[PDB]
């Protein structure tokens, strides 16, 4: 998702009081709306409960290096929460897939949709489920009757872009409290008038 | 839907023809690659170019694909005798959670000269009267191109019910032929004095009439 | 490789259609398989794609839970199940293949395509066709050429072929296409050009072949006596 | 049922380096923000570090924190201990709409 | 004004800090599961103050209560008020001998 030619407020994204986890690196979480950026990139995917700790810069594993790499200069904002009552069902919900095998590493902010069979041995298989060849794409194990570390989690990352462009999507001037009957200073779009 | 394409584009056999495709910021402008396909009227479409950077086997180098940010463009050099098809834009849409195609552009200018049409009117036979229906056929043959309007009259008022027109097909000698039916009943077929079909081709109007009695 | 699909198929408005997708050779039990529909009048759409390895369905949000696609590994084939047909199902389906790659874009490219399935549904289902011979009159013929033929009415479904004397006539034959009616019925024509000297010694007979209905009506053509 | 485990007593001579741990039982330590509060006896607590790496303006540089998500433990490192550092240290979390201290 | 949070935090003498509950300037309230159904906190913007009511207090409720401004709800506070001493004991006040 790309956010452009829009204006938004992150205050309503925080008072939901329903997110199980929230991490924001590169900027202080209370002082991001006033700061203005150029573009906002949002990616949405599902993940298990034991892999939410893997979405961080500076570690190696199975999902964070084969599906979406996190670079060192990562000023993103990752938000995840539990919605296991809608994305899972009885009888085994295997609609979501994931990649387990890869030939080598991948560049960050790159998507891998290769469905070729990964070869482990030194002999070709020509697309067969035999020896020295296994499918890199595998099914999930989601179930609504699981515990807490293996449920389907809805994780999204909000990243910011800093280029030589004017601000496009950023927090506007905050509506402060209205005061009356006092000698105060105000600016209603056309004058800096001081008075009651 | 989310992808819009021009209805048609004009060009010349020897100059550069470029098409422009415009979508949204979540399907093409997000960063996804685009794919172009050719829809020949009668054959299954095939892959022309994927990712706008590689050349598939069996595809000539005259086709060029580029992505100018949010919009993708395709350019060709020279109009050959196989570009009479439709071009579509294919890209992954995150909002639709799947692949969505474009509108389609037709590539033709003019290839249809004029000719002299000839019509034939044949009344229904005797065995057709007992079927409780009356199919009035007025055949048109040996004409070029295949764009003829059909009007039916009963010498007192035009008939605007049951009028049909079939598409014309290429003959053996590169001409076109067509037929027009008219659904009626034998109850009022004998009451009327005569029936006829009236057609107009480039201003040339001919008329043929039959008498049931 | 090449993908071979079945021909035209006509069902009822509210029934279930059953078509197949055959693959010749290999490279069918290694890559994802999807379905493409092209409709004359609008653009192309994509209902969804099914991976044959894990047997996991992946449809689009624009289509509800009505069309289901299954996969087979023993014979390397796929089946399409689609019930509750509506009025706008007159289109053609395509059996496509997906070959993923690596890159910044990572878009689904459709390198391999099938043949096509012309699935049309409407009213006025299969019935008994009626053929009426056509004969010239005295006023219709003025020179040495006369126009005559056979008119075929209320036939279903397409395609219907017309043979003249079991293929004995090849010069001067013309076959006309069909056309939609108000009640969803088709009608064709077939006329030939013959010299008037052979109208009294050689007879012309039309043979109608309709393989979905398995009817072969043979009717004689005779000139009119009054005119 | 998420509780933060902290060492009850930690002793070190001034001028050296010591590490104070904060281990979570059920929830992963990297899921939510970890806040360390240095409270003098008979005084209100004061935030000595936040955001698991961010030091407030006013506290010295020595109050540096680190996160070990593999061991589910939050670490606060103190270098060059002084007299004024003799105070109570508590680590804070959030879990899910229920703030949990150390 | 400003869209921040309020929170009451108590601390028994010689024990760790305990979180009681948090409030918004609106009616949003969340309480600790151990202290659930016993905490009643209300906000009155006219007097520019917020008050907390505790029911069924026992002898184990002796703690130093702190009210703290919460700039960020799931993160740090920034300002701590001075802790009032609350002692729960006995049935009457009596003079010394």
């Amino acid at each position: 998702k790309r956010i452009s030619n829009c204006v938004a407020d992150y205050s309503v994204l925080y008072n939901s009081a329903s997110f199980s986890t929230f991490k924001c690196y590169g900027v202080s979480p209370t002082k991001l709306n006033d700061l203005c950026f150029t573009n906002v990139y949002a990616d949405s995917f599902v993940i298990r409960g034991d892999e939410v700790r893997q979405i961080a810069p500076g570690q190696t594993g199975k999902i964070a290096d084969y599906n979406y790499k996190l670079p060192d200069d990562f000023t993103g904002c990752v938000i995840a929460w539990n919605s296991n009552n809608l994305d899972s069902k009885v009888g085994g919900n295997y609609n979501y897939l994931y990649r387990l095998f890869r030939k080598s590493n991948l560049k960050p902010f790159e998507r891998d949709i290769s469905t070729e069979i990964y070869q482990a041995g030194s002999t070709p298989c020509n697309g067969v489920e035999g020896f020295n060849c296994y499918f890199p794409l595998q099914s999930y194990g989601f179930q609504p009757t699981n515990g807490v570390g293996y449920q389907p989690y809805r994780v999204v990352v909000l990243s910011f872009e800093l280029l030589h462009a004017p601000a496009t999507v950023c927090g506007p001037k905050k509506s402060t409290n209205l005061v009356k009957n006092k000698c105060v200073n105000f600016n209603f779009n056309g004058l800096t008038g001081t008075g009651v | 839907s989310v992808l819009t394409q021009p209805p048609s584009v004009s060009g010349a056999p020897g100059q550069r023809v470029t098409i422009s495709c415009t979508g949204s910021s979540s399907n093409i402008g997000a960063g996804y690659d685009v794919h172009w396909y050719q829809q020949l009227p009668g054959t299954a479409p095939k892959l022309l170019i994927y990712g706008n950077s590689n050349r598939p086997s069996g595809v000539p180098d005259r086709f060029s694909g580029s992505k100018s940010g949010t919009s993708a463009s395709l350019a060709i050099t020279g109009l050959q005798a196989e570009d009479e098809a439709d071009y579509y834009c294919q890209s992954y849409d995150s909002s639709l959670s799947g692949s969505v195609f474009g509108g389609g552009t037709k590539l033709t200018v003019l290839g249809q000269p004029k000719a002299a049409p000839s019509v034939t009117l044949f009344p229904p036979s005797s065995e057709e009267l007992q079927a409780n229906k009356a199919t009035l056929v007025c055949l048109i043959s040996d004409f070029y191109p295949g764009a003829v309007t059909v009007a039916w009259k009963a010498d007192s008022s035009p008939v605007k019910a049951g009028v049909e027109t079939t598409t014309p097909s290429k003959q053996s000698n590169n001409k076109y032929a067509a037929s027009s039916y008219l659904s009626l009943t034998p109850e009022q077929w004998k009451s009327h004095r005569s029936y006829s079909c009236q057609v107009t081709h480039e201003g040339s109007t001919v008329e043929k009439t039959v008498a049931p009695t | 490789v090449q993908l071979v699909e079945s021909g035209a198929e006509v069902k009822k408005p509210g029934s279930s259609v059953k078509v197949s997708c055959k693959a010749s050779g290999g490279t069918f039990s290694s890559y994802a398989i999807s379905w493409v529909r092209q409709a004359p009048g609008q653009g192309l759409e994509w209902m969804g794609g099914i991976i044959p390895i894990l047997g996991i369905a992946n449809y689009a949000q624009k289509f509800q839970g009505r069309v289901t696609i299954t996969a087979d590994k023993s014979t390397s084939t796929a089946y399409m199940e689609l019930s509750s047909l509506r009025s706008e199902d007159t289109a053609v389906y395509y059996c496509a293949r997906e070959n993923g790659y690596s890159g910044y874009g990572a878009a689904a490219n459709f390198d391999l395509w099938g043949r096509g399935t012309l699935v049309t549904v409407s009213s006025a289902s299969t019935k008994g066709p009626s053929v009426f011979p056509l004969a010239p009159s005295s006023k219709s013929t003025s020179g040495g050429t006369a126009a005559l033929g056979c008119l075929v009415k209320d036939y279903f479904p397409e395609p219907v072929t017309v043979s003249w004397n079991s293929g004995a006539l090849t010069s001067g034959v013309h076959t006309f296409p069909a056309v939609l009616q108000s009640s969803g019925l088709y009608s064709l024509s077939s006329v030939v050009t013959v010299p008037s000297s052979s109208l009294g010694t050689q007879t012309y007979i039309c043979n109608v072949n309709h393989k979905p209905s398995n009817t072969k009506v043979d009717k004689k053509v005779e000139p009119k006596s009054c005119d | 049922n998420f509780m933060l485990t902290q060492p009850h007593s930690v002793s070190e001579s001034p001028g050296k380096t010591v590490t104070i741990s904060c281990t979570g039982s059920s929830g992963s330590i990297a899921s939510n923000y970890v806040q360390w509060y240095q409270q003098r006896p008979g005084s209100a607590p004061t935030t000595v570090i936040y955001e698991d790496n961010q030091r407030p303006s006013g506290v010295p540089d020595r109050f540096s924190g680190s996160i070990d998500s593999s061991s589910n433990s939050a670490s606060l490192t103190i270098s060059g201990l002084k007299t004024e550092d003799e105070a109570d240290y508590y680590c804070q979390s959030y879990d899910s709409s229920n703030v949990v201290f150390g | 004004s400003g869209g921040y949070f309020w929170s009451w935090i108590r601390q028994p003498p010689g024990k760790g800090l305990e979180w009681i509950g948090c409030i918004y300037y609106s009616g949003s309230t969340n309480y600790n599961p151990s202290l659930k159904s016993r905490v009643t906190i209300s906000v009155d913007t006219s007097k520019d103050q917020f008050s907390l009511k505790l029911s069924s207090v026992t002898a184990a409720d002796t703690a130093v209560y702190y009210c703290a401004r919460q700039l960020w709800l799931r993160g740090r506070f920034d300002y701590w008020g001075q802790g009032t001493l609350v002692t729960v004991s006995s049935a009457s006040t009596k003079g010394p001998s």
